């Protein structure tokens, strides 16, 4: 029965992603905002794929690690192929749903993960951020402002839902984001950016005494 | 085989002769040499046929077909590397004689200025490939005249009739400095073939003003 | 009992595709009319697969994406091997049901898709557009003037059944086929059409103030 | 349990051919002549598998699709290995039987498929039309007058058994196999011959006006 | 458990080799005579392997079929191989047990055949003809007199244990086989001889006005 | 061997000798060169005979396999494809010494005009193709003879009997200029083949019309 | 080594010598090189032993096996295909030396003229054969004499008996002109073997019918 | 039910390393000491990885043996490549959490193991040390002070979790962990230390007299 | 084709000229040779165009690929030996005539002292570095020439605008030895390109600085 198969998977997967933290990931008016409940430092849930391409998962450490390794060479092996600029966050986001169905399909145990993938305008140029989220069993979508994954999303969800402004200064949606994800001082809190002011690569981490004076 | 391409002011033209020749005897009348792969660029081929429309044809479908997938077209340093792959992988058959060099020029839709939009690129037997930023180059037999004569004749090049005059002009010269390379016919009525890409798109030059523009070069060098 | 595998995954099937939105695609007088509810504007359920071919599906996004660039990628390669007049949208629609009956037989997950492919009479010819419909099995049919899939498809199919006229304009193809998917502004709305009239590519996206102007 | 898989496969076989339309092959004084219940044009039941061999089939198109393109390439290279006249109908129903007895064994689903190969004499030469049926799991058979396939065959059966004479016209074995099916216009009508009066092809369509004419 | 499904694979077999005509294989004067049940021409039940080899089989065509062509292909392989004079019926009997054990053992269907193997002296040479009989599971057996295979094989064994005498003719021969096959024109009856007069090939067809003549 | 083909309004002619010399010895006296792959084109292949039976039965096989796969006939580019293909993949035999030039002559039935649907393509030893348009087209040892001979001749073109005039007079010449190429026989009775394709189909042309041609030109050449 | 083979109304022979030379020094006395394949048709191989005798249990053997495989005897364009083929496969060792060219003269029984049944083809180094219409065919060394005097004797070829002597006679001048072929021995009583095939098949030779024939000729050329 | 296999190898995990005994490993002013229970002197828990790195495991011998050959293969391949000082323990941590989850998932037997790894700053830099914990599952980790592993480790973990005080003397530490692992002479004791005093290799065994005076 | 590099105290700076020659034809006046792969360290190299730019990409996105990878940049040690093995596995196309001598030269963040931080590397064609220490090095056809005129005109280093004048004299003295090294271009304005690399990160010389260092060294030369 693939029906009770499938129900047993999706359930598994559910429930192991329920258990992990949330991570918030917002557009500003300088790009993209990623904020995340990470304690350890070695461990890092945000990470850069290309120039102007940015990465954050959610759930079990190592399969999010290989997705985003895997990610890294494909766009690496993209742009060495045709060129820097004809790389897009569309296409990392297509083969990470791919992937992600492949495997909840053709594996014992499906992955208990769930991607985002934020993508900025070219320096110079003049672009809305995209965002994409993907789910454990490979299913696709795309989100105009917010993205919020790991556990009990729904007060997060309306506590970005209301009050809040596009548009806005780092501080203020710095500030937001931490109120919604409490709805955390320097230490347990891991924030990087996608600045398109920047020329060529616009990710950035904000560590140390420059966080806390952001808030 | 000599096809010659230049840049002015608010495109490029791109013009090629029309004659093959088995060694020493002529084979063919009216051979086109240059073609046009997409909307805003046009490539031309010098050396062996059975290897230039493969080249032509190969890389027409490679874009068409990235185009189809990612539905944006390639930049154009994507097509200058796609092209420069592309003939890098023929270097063992151009070692044994299978040899065909090509020319690029392309129109740039991306660029600040569309003034200075258009874009010349010459590929090497091993791959590599230059912007051409003089204004002019040719390439074939007769490359050196025909470049010769551009270098001298590029003053008068104010739009796209003078550039389409002269470089029939420098096509002309090649022909009369190499046995190689055909000027134009006038008991068959065959002439080169021209394309003049600007921000409209790649179009074909009718024959007529080709036609024109040799008798009137001919009757001026009488 | 191959006899219980084959009713589930059958019915597996058919409530994926049911809960899908409905894509609707008629031939007017001059050439096919593609209308599909489409939010998002990265993802896109039309597409063109030659010069006189089109796609259109709806279901699982990766699923018809994947399905869509075999179709490319097998079109490309036919015509660069014999000619580009030498492939016509039977060969495509038929290699589509050997895939899909392929995928239903010897696959975990039965493909919750459905695919239409419609082709064109060449530039300077006068022939009568065809539409050919694939199911997940890999069934495939022949419809004379319109096929409609995704969803709850009976009100569209008697809607479009009743008051509909052949040779009719682009306008008012369009209206029917907007009035019948009701029974819807410029967003949430996928238009493309197969013109005849255009010399080589028959594929024209209609997007933007044009959109609106139409309807 | 053998048995009762083997069981279970035969009746879906039996089931899935039962909801099929029926296809009527007979010889007549010039012939085999074959007509199908085909509503659409881009669907042919009925092929040419050689000069001289015809093919017949009736049930999932798909699955009869591929085994005529697998007949067709193995007739062809038979043909260039040794020569054109050392192929005989005989070779092609035995790998055709040899192939569905296989797909019965050892896949997941048997085929849904009934084939018949009809062979006619050399241009020149007097021999009678010989005619082979081969069923799902394999089975082959020789029919000396008719082959009838596909559906509640018991009816027209009956018919062609009665009131049936050899030696008869085209006219005349066209009326009475549209008699027999019945028990019919140019549309939905498919109607192909072997005519041995041909010196080297002896397929033939007979579609349009000369159909209406035929009856 | 082994057991069980030995068991029932072995009631399959029976089961299906029980349906089946029988065909009688007996030594006389001049050779091994071979009589057969069957109907159609284009199919035969009985042929030759090597010189002085022949065969025999009943159940599914489409298996022995496959059976002939392999020993064929390895008689015609070993006398290209050391000489033609190096084989023997013995060899073909031995693959043949060997490949039906595999078959039995190794395969989701066992073989629903039994093949007879039999040998006669060359040319100049007197010996005895010797017969061999393979069954479904691979068993070998030697038997002196006559072999008897397919079906309700017990009245016609006692019919050939019974009123049989040695070093009989042809027409005697032929017809004790079809009087014991009866407990029968010239239509639907094979019957080949294994003619150690011969100086190479032994194997002959009596087909025709001879046949008549005989009987 | 020596193989001619030329362009009359409403259809084309094809034609070849029948001479096969081993070196300097003449092997065979009646060889035929010229064949029909399909109904409306036929195929002549000068060179090495093992390769051009097996090239000739091929091509036909290939195309037949596609007409019966698909239901449709190929078109001409795509029939043009598929020989160019079979020649380019031969290209390691040529070079050690099995070379094999084919002629191809084929009626476009989807040609807007029915009087210029006549093609004409010649192939190169590397694969290459070109559309013949001046007319006629020759191939094999003698051709340069034959191309010279129809080049003078041509004017007298007019239907289907001056065409075939034309092309039993160019291979005369060839047979008259060139050792390799065997002329009419008058003693054994052996008379070059020819094929004529119009919008009927291709068709062959029975050997009295050629031998009184051939007794025609014999005897005016006296 | 020479193979000869000669058509006459009804039937057709085949004969060859019975010498083996290893450079310039005689290895054999009563070599046989014409061998019967099946019922109507018979093979001989001239050339290297080794390869010659591989070939004809290969072919024998395969015209057995597609015998009983398909119940029915290969056409006879089949067995030219299937030889065609053995023989271009060999062309890598025919190269480095191992050459075997053979002669295939066979009966065809479904041939609508009993009397024009017989068929003799020869094939090439390269895998190329040709169907022999001239009425005969000679293979080996001395292949050129006995073809000569094939084409003066021939007129007098009437029956069985006239072309059995006149093969004899074109063996005896191809052994008198050619030191690597043997002619009758008077002293150990070698003669040449030949075979005769007829619409009853395929018989040999007494070798007492060829006795007395060669006795004959020689008899006469004293 | 991928829940109850799930459950039911993580219990057999758990139960395979709560039989084991107890390995403590903690960082003092010098770097990292381990003290494990190791009666036979052949068999050693603790080992070196690299110049800075370290290794300790508690379970099966060969399941960790195995994972320390690997893990010393990938560091000496790794450090040969690119620099000796391009290797950190994070990498071995993570690649031992992936074979971990990848032997997890796909065998049908889960590694009853629980591996440390533990890094050194380098000679001339001052940096903390750094301890990772994997679990049989692939789970990984950061722990700041003290690593404690094998059987009932509550007791222990209690025990270091109270009365331990950073930038401690070797002896004190050795005192400290032996009076935890208590709730223990030369014999059944191992002892390792990471000595970042030393110029490249960090790695020291401390046994015989030296180990009796150290406590 | 001729790159220096020599070390300042404080940084390290670079350049080479802007001439490629096909043989012995200018092809361009103005290539660049000196690429920034990363923030503190940029590669230049000497020999076939086609073979300098792919590795000058390569080396850049297999760095990039590593930084991503491991969130830490790669040290001096690993740079080098990653340069090393991707010059060693070209050794083959080297010896064939695709010979590519890159020159690297980059400043080190972990060392203890920043003025002495500056490092140039230069590679054998065999795989084989050496850390240069002399404080400069040149490679390329007029290397020779270049490094006497440093080891003459070093002692006047101080800082960042002595270096860069040094190794534009240097540049200029290289060109006049040696006819395959373009120098300074008073007419088209074509200058040589420099990179300075300090302990703020590498970055790209303007043109004019280095065009009235020439202008200078020009005029003191008169």
């Amino acid at each position: 029965s693939p029906e009770q198969a499938m129900r047993e998977r999706s359930e598994l997967a559910r429930k192991g992603i329920a258990r992990a933290k949330s991570v918030v990931a917002l557009a500003y008016a300088g790009g993209v905002l990623f904020v995340a409940e990470n304690p350890s430092r070695s461990l890092q849930k945000i990470s850069e794929l290309y120039d102007r391409v940015g990465f954050a998962a959610a759930g079990k450490f190592n399969e999010f690690d290989n997705l985003r390794r895997g990610g890294i060479q494909f766009a690496d092996t993209r742009g060495y192929a045709y060129d820097r600029r004809d790389v897009t966050g569309r296409q990392l986001a297509n083969v990470y749903a791919q992937t992600l169905g492949t495997i909840f399909t053709e594996q014992a145990k499906p992955y208990e993960v769930e991607l985002c993938v934020a993508e900025v305008a070219h320096y110079g140029e003049t672009k809305r951020p995209e965002l994409y989220r993907i789910t454990y069993d490979g299913s696709i979508a795309d989100e105009p402002h917010f993205v919020v994954m790991g556990g009990t999303t729904e007060p997060i969800a309306n506590a970005l839902k209301e009050s809040y402004a596009e548009n806005a200064s780092l501080t203020d949606a710095l500030r937001i984001a931490v109120a919604a994800l409490r709805a955390l001082g320097v230490a347990s809190l891991e924030v990087a950016v996608l600045d398109a002011n920047r020329p060529r690569r616009a990710f950035r981490r904000i560590t140390g005494s420059a966080l806390q004076a952001l808030l | 085989a000599t096809i010659v391409a230049l840049k002015y002011p608010g495109g490029v033209v791109m013009a090629g002769d029309r004659r093959s020749t088995q060694g020493n005897m002529i084979s063919g009348r009216d051979v086109r040499k240059v073609y046009i792969t997409d909307d805003y660029t046009a490539t031309g081929i010098a050396g062996t046929a059975a290897v230039a429309v493969e080249f032509a044809r190969l890389y027409a479908v490679e874009l068409e077909h990235y185009e189809k997938l990612e539905g944006v077209p390639l930049t154009f340093a994507g097509k200058i590397n796609r092209l420069a792959i592309m003939v890098r992988g023929n270097l063992a058959a151009a070692m044994q004689g299978l040899l065909a060099l090509p020319l690029l020029a392309g129109y740039d839709i991306h660029a600040s200025d569309p003034q200075s939009a258009g874009r010349i690129v010459s590929f090497d037997a091993a791959g590599g490939w230059n912007i051409e930023e003089e204004g002019y180059q040719a390439v074939g037999s007769g490359s050196l005249f025909a470049k010769s004569s551009m270098k001298k004749l590029y003053s008068q090049v104010t739009d796209g009739d003078s550039g389409l005059r002269v470089a029939v002009e420098a096509l002309y010269d090649a022909a009369d400095d190499d046995s190689a390379t055909g000027g134009p016919d006038l008991v068959r009525g065959i002439f080169p073939t021209a394309v003049i890409i600007d921000a409209d798109g790649a179009v074909d030059v009718p024959e007529s003003r080709i036609a024109e523009l040799a008798r009137a070069i001919i009757e001026s060098r009488s």
